[PDB]
Order: C-alpha cells, then structure tokens, then sequence
C-alpha cells in the first residue's frame, strides 16, 4: 500500500564559481 | 592583465619556470572559466592544463596560486561528468582533502566547494571521495561552540558539499558515513540561515529516500519535529525539501509514520494542499496518500484534522498528476478503512469527483479509481445501502462512464468495470 519515490525537482548537483 | 588572455598565452604562462608567471597565468585561466558565457572547459582541458592544477595546489609556500588553481579547478569540476573526471584523474581529491586543513578560510573554502562539486558528479566520485577522508576533516571545520561565528558563505557552501555526500542512490551513501554526517546536519538543520536550513533539508531528504532502515537512523536523531516546523516555512525553497522529507519518511513503517503524526504535520497540510505551487500540493498528496495506507487510527487522525475535504477539493480540481495521488489516497483510505470512516468520506462528496476522473486517458488511474468504487461498494454491503449508492453514482453521470469503460482496451479494466455493473446496476 505504501509507495516510495522511485516506485512507478531537486538542487543543482554542482555549483560553479563565478563570484 | 589577466583578462582576455587566450588559451596558448596560459599555456605559455603555465609552461615556464617562473612561479609569478604561472600565477598570473592561472588567474588568467580561473578567470576564463568565471565567466558567464560559455566557459571554455574543453578548451583547457585538451591543453593538458589539469596536471599542472593539481601540482599547484600543493604549494603551501605560494598561498595565491593554491587558491586561484582550487577555483579553476572547481570550476572545471562544475561541468560534465567527463570533465569532472578529468579532475579527479588529475589526482585531485586528495590534494582538496589536503587544503581542507589551510590557515587560509578562502582556500580551504574552495576545496569545500571543489570537493562538493566532484562528490555531486554521483555514487562513484561520492564514495571515492569518502573513502579518500573527506569526512573527517569536513566536519572538524563546523566543529565550533556555535555555528553564528563561522562566515555565511563557509557554512552554505559546507552544508551544500554535506549535502552532496549524503545525495544519490545505487548505492546509498555508506551507511557509517552516514552515521558520522548526521549530528552535524541536526545541528545545521537547526541554524537561523535559509540556505543552510535549505540544504539540511534535502541532505535529510536524501537520506530518507530508501529502505525503512535509512529512515529510522534518520528518526532516531529526532528531527522531525524540527521538519514539521521547517514544513510551516515561508520559503519555498525550505518548504520542498521538508515536504520531500516528511514523504519519504510516512513512506515507512507505522511507528515512522506515527512520529510524524505526533510532530503535527497533519496541521500543516490544509495549506499545503492548497499551496499555489504545484509541486507542493503534489508532494503533499503523495504524503497524504501514504498516511492514509496506514492503520485505521491514523487515517482517523487524518479525519480529525479535517483533511478529507481537502482531499475532496484536490480530486475535484487541480493538475492531473495531483489528482492521480489523490486518487490513490483515496483508494489507500478505503481499503484500510472502517465502515464508518468510509461512509464520512461519501457524505463528504467524493462521488462526483471521483467519477469525474473516470473519463481520464490514463489507464492505471481508471484501474485506481475501480478499486476505490468496489471498495465503497463492501461497505455499502454491509451497511445495506448498495442501492441508495447506485442512485448516487447514477444520479452524477458516473453509471454511463462505468458502463463505456466495459469496451475498453485493457483487459484489467474490462474486468472491474463489468464486474461493477453486474454486481450493482443491474
């Protein structure tokens, strides 16, 4: 009954410096 | 001076004997690959530009070229797979681990951000990057009486590279580094700053997206309540990932789920399934949905709260993928539920709606919402109100679209439907 995530949106992984 | 320069003049800069040369070369290049157009990765790349890079970085004597080398090299990580793997080939996890330990808060700054950057590639650099020791020194720098003293943009960039440890699946982060992270992400999970309180929140959860033996070391470390309250936020970017959290976690065992219960999420969700982003009334439908696949107490603490209306409303209007999981909490709450709890969910008007949806395209929702009818249906048996259900469904139009559901194309439907009118409308 119970349904997880996977079963059948985020941050960036990475990040670059411009600064 | 160290704009513009080509690619051949920091090659040339890189190539002599001179350290002062080659610093200004490398500020050339950190420059070039902090620019925002098009940075040309590749281009450095080819020129065989990471090996000297690397070598830079473990000149403790020339403070500046370490940094400048770090933040290109940061940089070149930021881009594809095979670009970061071109960092890492360059030997350079271990010599970020190295400056991790720098007097210098900026330098050891970028290792953190350089090392965020490779360990977010995925499972693999992750875990070579744990198992190079990055952890140890990591959390030695947040180890302070009181996390206010360190600079903002240490503790975001920290918890952020935290957080990409604690990212991916197939496999799992190791479960002993796990245990090791989390005391310091309770703690950054409880600091003031939006950022910080942002990323402790999808390294949370990350980590409950898995088994229910993840979820519990989660639990054991009482933060849910502190997710609860992060789920009342008013910023959005804090909000998803406590929601995401709070669903991962009711996604486990009865007690887990409990524990959110007692926290007092259920109080949060009236807004939450009304929330104007999507997303959020998604997730929290989905959250609901597996609440109400728990035991008959919870779903009657879900009736207490007054959510059924809510539910009522989603089904009725909202996107289509919300009113799939709201058609899933729906078919959960009457297969689990008492007779009783189903009849207050008809008398909240979930008829209608719930028939409305049966003139969807997708297929596995008209599956979902065939269940949930035959599951009225029993409890309509045995209250002997079969009949005044019939009407009901009749009476909205539902009756012609169970009927028009018979000639359908997938076997399982056929099935459900004619079953339905058989056993039922005549």
């Amino acid at each position: 009954d119970k349904k997880r995530k996977r079963g059948m949106h985020g941050i960036e992984s990475k990040r670059r410096k411009k600064k | 001076g160290t704009v513009n320069w080509s690619v051949e003049d920091i090659v040339k800069g890189i190539n002599s004997n001179n350290l002062e040369s080659q610093l200004q070369a490398t500020q050339a290049a950190r420059k070039l690959l902090s620019r925002e157009k098009q940075p040309p990765i590749d281009n450095i790349i080819r020129a065989g530009l990471i090996p000297k890079f690397v070598s830079f970085l473990g000149k403790t004597d020339c403070s500046p070229i370490q940094f400048e080398s770090a933040w290109a090299l940061t940089n070149i990580a930021s881009g594809t797979s095979e670009q970061t793997k071109a960092v890492v080939d360059g030997g350079a996890i271990p010599a970020f681990i190295s400056l991790l330990a720098s007097p210098h808060a900026h330098i050891s700054e970028q290792a953190v951000w350089a090392l965020g950057n490779i360990a977010g590639d995925g499972s693999a650099f992750r875990d070579l990057v744990i198992k190079h020791g990055a952890i140890d020194p990591l959390l030695a720098l947040l180890a302070v009486p009181d996390l206010s003293t360190l600079a903002c943009g240490y503790l975001r960039n920290l918890t952020w590279t935290l957080s990409n440890l604690c990212r991916n699946k197939n496999p799992a982060p190791p479960l002993d580094a796990v245990e090791q992270i989390l005391p310091t992400l309770v703690r950054l999970l409880h600091h003031n700053d939006p950022e910080v309180l942002a990323d402790s929140c999808w390294a949370i959860s990350y980590l409950t997206d898995g088994p229910n033996e993840r979820i519990e070391m989660v639990v054991k470390k009482g933060v849910v309540p502190q997710l609860v309250k992060l789920l009342g936020a008013t910023e959005l970017p804090i909000v998803t990932p406590a929601l995401r959290a709070i669903g991962n976690i009711v996604t486990g065992t009865d007690e887990q789920t409990q524990k959110v219960i007692d926290a007092g999420a259920l109080a949060v969700f009236p807004s939450l399934l009304t929330n104007p982003k999507t997303n959020i009334q998604k997730e929290a439908t989905w959250t609901m949905s597996n609440i109400t696949a728990g035991r008959q107490d919870q779903i009657q603490q879900v009736v207490n709260h007054g959510l059924v209306p809510f539910l009522v409303g989603v089904l009725s209007k909202a996107d289509f993928k919300t009113q799939k999981e709201a058609a899933w909490a729906i078919t959960n709450y009457t297969s689990g539920g008492t007779v009783e709890q189903i009849v207050y969910l008809v008398h909240c008007g979930i008829i209608e709606p719930l028939m409305n949806l049966l003139s969807a395209k997708d297929t596995k929702i008209i599956q979902v919402i065939l269940d949930a009818i035959s599951n009225i249906f029993q409890a309509a048996e045995k209250l002997g109100e079969t009949e005044k259900l019939s009407i009901m469904i009749e009476e909205c139009g539902g009756l012609d679209k169970i009927e028009a559901l018979q000639r359908h194309e997938n076997e399982s439907v056929y099935k459900a439907s004619l079953n339905l009118i058989e056993k039922y409308f005549s």
